[PDB]
């Protein structure tokens, strides 16, 4: 393991809503650019940097889609795991250096709809479970495989539909990430009950920040990712399959 | 060398490890999370009207020896939901051991 002194951490003492009550997890890791920070705080990997407590300032995550796999994923510090990715690493600049935002070419459905078609932004976030896209942009996508809106920008599709569906490929650095119907979409449970959730959610992230996508776990689960401080860049590689 | 940080996958929609706080260590599970930049875990001086705090881990700086106080407040707003509370210092493992 590694001990990061003195970092400066957040204290919670308020948490309105709902979001954190039923939540799996006690606290959240930012592993972001110092940019994004509140009240500037340095951040753990970058205080971890300056510390040289490892040798490459890099970090990659493995993220299991199965989710009963044991194990549910591997965040590696300072280095890949060759574990769980097969072949070689590809690689993409960071555009603006405050999220893990990259350039994204387009994103088509095999079945012929193209979206961001001139080029776009998108960010790499391992924090969003779903791929998140413009709201009037996934809606013609969802239009386009046959899901349906369930509430606040998700969709459902009915489980028996999915393995017809359209593959869909995102385009990044020239090179296609396609998803499968099974890689895009998720199962939910609940109460005996069992839905598939389509994986795009459409949400307007408003200038000057946006817009923006979001490569969320859906995409970082297929394709495992490097995120590189040395070099400011992001790596994908096919995850083990 | 590098070090490994094992997850779990609670549905494929949440992604959390284990993380150590103060000295000896806290544990606390967090999202690595590369959208955002701040850790932070609940206080045992969390509000009586959290009612997330009821059920999850509590830092207690008293029980750290590395503990030193900053006290400054903060707010974070995310996507899905908001926190606030107080800034302090400790150090963190990872793994917790
Ligand atoms: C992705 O990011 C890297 C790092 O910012 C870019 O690399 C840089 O590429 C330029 C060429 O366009 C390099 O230029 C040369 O710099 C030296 C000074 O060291 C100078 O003597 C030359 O006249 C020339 O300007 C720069 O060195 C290079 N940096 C590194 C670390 O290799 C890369 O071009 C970016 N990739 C894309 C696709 O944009
Ligand atoms: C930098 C920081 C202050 C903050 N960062 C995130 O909200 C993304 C994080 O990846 C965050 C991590 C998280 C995980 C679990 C529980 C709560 C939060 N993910 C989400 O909340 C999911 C939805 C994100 C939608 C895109 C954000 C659109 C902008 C929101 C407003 C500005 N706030 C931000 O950008
Ligand atoms: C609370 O923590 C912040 C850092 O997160 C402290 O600010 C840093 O303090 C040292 C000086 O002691 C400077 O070298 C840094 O440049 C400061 N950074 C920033 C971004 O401000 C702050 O002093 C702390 N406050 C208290 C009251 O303890
Ligand atoms: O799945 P476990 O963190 O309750």
């Amino acid at each position: 393991g590694v001990k990061v002194e003195r970092q400066v951490f957040g204290e919670a003492t308020k948490q309105p809503g709902i979001t954190f009550i039923a939540a799996k997890f006690d606290g959240i890791l930012g592993m972001a650019y110092p940019r994004i920070s509140v009240n500037n705080v340095l951040p753990v990997f970058d205080n971890l940097m300056q510390q040289k407590l490892v040798d490459q300032n890099i970090f990659s995550f493995y993220l299991s889609r199965d989710p009963d796999a044991q194990p549910g994923g591997e965040l590696m510090l300072g280095g890949t795991d060759s574990k769980y990715y097969k072949g070689s690493l590809s690689y993409l600049n960071v555009t603006r250096k405050a999220y893990w935002q990259v350039h994204l070419d387009q994103v088509e459905v095999a079945s012929g709809l193209t979206l961001c078609k001139e080029g776009c932004e998108a960010i790499v976030d391992t924090g969003t479970s779903l791929m998140v896209g413009p709201v009037d942009e996934v809606r013609e996508l969802q239009k386009a495989i046959g899901a349906v809106p369930l509430i606040q920008g998700e969709y459902m599709i009915p489980c028996e539909k999915v393995s017809t569906l359209p593959a869909i490929t995102l385009k990044l650095g020239g090179k296609g990430y396609k998803l499968s119907p099974e890689d895009y979409t998720l199962k939910v449970s609940q109460a005996g009950k069992t839905l598939c959730l389509s994986g795009f959610m459409g949400m307007d992230i408003p200038p000057p920040s946006g817009p923006l996508w979001i490569l969320g776990d859906v995409f970082i689960g297929r394709y495992y990712t490097v995120f590189d401080r040395d070099n400011n860049r992001v790596g994908f590689a096919e995850a083990a399959r | 060398g590098p070090i490994p940080e094992v997850l779990k996958n609670y549905m494929d929609a949440q992604y959390y490890g284990e993380i150590g706080i103060g000295t000896p260590p806290q544990c606390f599970t967090v999202v690595f999370d590369t959208g955002s930049s701040n850790l932070w875990v609940p206080s045992i001086h969390c509000k009586l009207l959290d009612i997330a705090c009821w059920i999850h881990h509590k830092y207690n700086s008293d029980k750290s020896s590395t503990y030193v106080k900053n006290g400054t407040s903060f707010d974070i707003h995310y996507g899905s939901g908001s926190l606030s509370g107080y800034l302090s210092q400790d150090t963190v493992s990872v793994p917790c051991q």
